[PDB]
């Protein structure tokens, strides 16, 4: 059971870029697939959350409107279509999952990979 | 949307000391809180959930309380290996939030 | 800590307790309903405090037929529950033990009706005395199942259909990794053809119906399609996956739902348990297997338990 | 009305 994430790099403002989330030992359909980014030297912050057995995205303000949380179906692997991307949006961004019967934290979470604007 | 004032954000403490971190909230929200460690660089991990029960593996110092809206993270002996940062989740409401983070240091 | 439900009526002169609202069903008992309602015996002049348990078939047609009623009088007339809500609430307060008996239908909410569970609570001077909102306070309470703490056989199942314009038939065997499956996790058929006809094997379908026995309505919850063909003279091994979920079950209008409080989303309704070897709304669910052939049918049935695990 | 929790003392 784990986690494993890539896809950051050094992105043109205006530009798009897209964070991808491996799965392995779970499902998505048994769990919830989070996104959460931690920008240098601050806090945590959740940004997106699909719970692809019922069909909800959500999302953060912070970022609405501007990045698409979605699964892949027959490989378990999320996504983060990041269009629109700014300056603050620089961070390390993680994958977390966590149960969907019934949520109780997020216990599992991958070691991300960093994003810079 | 519920803030989530956190403190204090940096402790000092050494092995064998007790630490609490309290985790405030704007609203009641139920007993639905966790608790988050992070070493530097690392991915973080759960330690306590729904505010008091512990997660699969995590040591036995680990613990959690709550009264109203003071929901506490208690390490009951701090061993070398949980200098971290760690952070509070009430997650009842969406949008999610978390908290600020402590820090610890000796 | 712990903690408890309260609730009141409009007047507020009524309060009623719970330190739970998910009874678990044992097949072999159910839990009881133990819970403290504090009363202000001044305003209770009428001296006859009721608390009331009931097991309403709400289902459509529109109709209701309760199932079961329970009645118990709680002023004037313990479990540890029981104990320290009266001890919280001091000298005021008296209890109520209903026992639900077993072979009553489960919490169950078809899509949108269904069958749930209503604690209902008040305070008059006679049972005959009129119902008014003023004055009752309630609870709407569910009774549930756990997954089994022990497995079973595996589900394997098979058939051989000898074609009449034919000299050897068609076996086929049919075997799932489990018979129960947690909510959420995938389900994995083994299907396994050996032809020896002239006959070709066209098209595998591949489904998980819901089998609601309302006291049978049938539907399919989760969908495989492939053209994994079989040629004549030949065998054929494939393992199918799939996963019944609730996205792309939203437009089906009366699935049976976990039961549910008030609107919250729940999970396409737990198998239910039969006592040993009923009224309400009894729920199963089995794996089918089609195949197609042409020189146009076959299927074998798996039964299966979906169900949740006991919390930790 | 509605429903709270409530503290077990």
């Amino acid at each position: 059971v784990q986690l494993v994430e890539s896809g950051g790099g050094l992105v043109q403002p205006g530009g798009s870029l897209r964070l991808s989330c491996a799965a392995s030992g779970f499902n998505v359909y048994s769990s919830s697939i989070h996104w959460v980014r931690q920008a240098p030297g601050k806090g945590l912050e959740w940004v997106a959350s699909i719970s692809s057995y019922y069909g909800y995205t959500y999302y953060a303000d912070s970022v609405k409107g501007r990045f698409t949380i979605s699964a892949d179906t027959s490989k378990n692997t999320a996504y983060l279509q990041m269009n629109s991307l700014r300056a603050e949006d620089t961070a390390v961004y993680y994958c977390a999952r966590s149960r969907q019967f019934w949520y109780s934290g997020l216990d599992y979470w991958g070691q991300g990979t960093l994003v810079t604007v | 949307d519920i803030q989530m004032t956190q403190s204090p954000s940096s402790l000092s403490a050494s092995v064998g000391d007790r630490v609490t971190i309290t985790c405030r909230a704007s609203q009641s929200v139920s007993s639905a809180v966790a608790w988050y460690q992070q070493k530097p660089g690392k991915a973080p991990k759960l330690l306590i959930y729904s505010a008091s029960s512990l997660y699969s593996g995590v040591p036995s110092r680990f613990s959690g309380s709550r009264s109203g809206t003071d929901f506490t993270l208690t390490i009951s002996s701090l061993q070398p290996e949980d200098f971290a940062t760690y952070y509070c989740q009430q997650y009842k409401y969406v949008p999610v939030t978390f908290g600020q983070g402590t820090k610890v240091e000796i | 800590g712990t903690r408890v439900f309260k609730k009141a009526s409009p007047n507020g002169k009524l309060t009623v307790y719970l330190g739970k609202r998910d009874f678990v069903d044992h097949i072999d008992l159910v839990e009881p309903v133990d819970g403290v309602v504090l009363v202000d015996p001044e305003y209770l002049k009428e001296r006859r405090v009721y608390v009331t348990l009931t097991c309403a078939f709400r289902y459509g047609r529109t109709f209701r037929k309760d199932l079961f009623v329970a009645n118990v009088q709680s002023f004037p007339p313990l479990t540890r529950l029981q104990e320290r809500l009266i001890k919280k609430l001091g000298e005021h307060a008296y209890p109520f033990t209903f026992e639900i008996p077993p072979n009553l239908p489960c919490s169950v909410t078809l899509q949108p009706c269904g069958v749930d569970y209503e604690v209902k609570a008040f305070c008059a001077e006679n049972l005959e005395e009129k119902i008014h909102k003023r004055n009752s306070v309630r609870l709407v309470i569910r009774k549930v199942q756990y997954a089994p703490e022990r497995p079973g056989p595996q589900p394997t199942a098979e058939t051989t259909r000898q074609f009449l314009m034919s000299d050897k038939p068609l076996h086929l065997e049919a075997s799932l990794d489990k018979e129960i499956y947690y909510h959420g996790e995938p389900i994995s058929v083994n299907v396994h053809v050996t032809n020896n006809t002239n006959k070709t094997v066209k098209k595998i379908k591949i489904s998980v119906r819901q089998y609601a026995d309302i006291c049978q309505y049938k539907c399919p919850v989760a969908m495989e399609e492939a053209d994994d063909t079989v040629a004549p003279s030949s065998t054929f091994c494939k393992v199918y996956t799939l996963t019944p979920f609730l996205a792309n079950n939203r437009e089906k209008r009366g699935l049976a739902l976990d039961g549910k409080l008030k609107h919250e989303d729940t999970n396409l309704a737990s198998s239910t348990l039969l006592r040993e070897g009923i009224l309400g709304i009894i729920v199963s669910y089995k794996v089918k297997v089609k195949l197609v052939v042409s020189r146009s049918d076959v299927a074998v049935e798996l039964p299966f338990t979906l169900m949740h695990p006991k919390p930790k | 009305e509605n429903t709270v929790s409530t503290s077990l003392g």
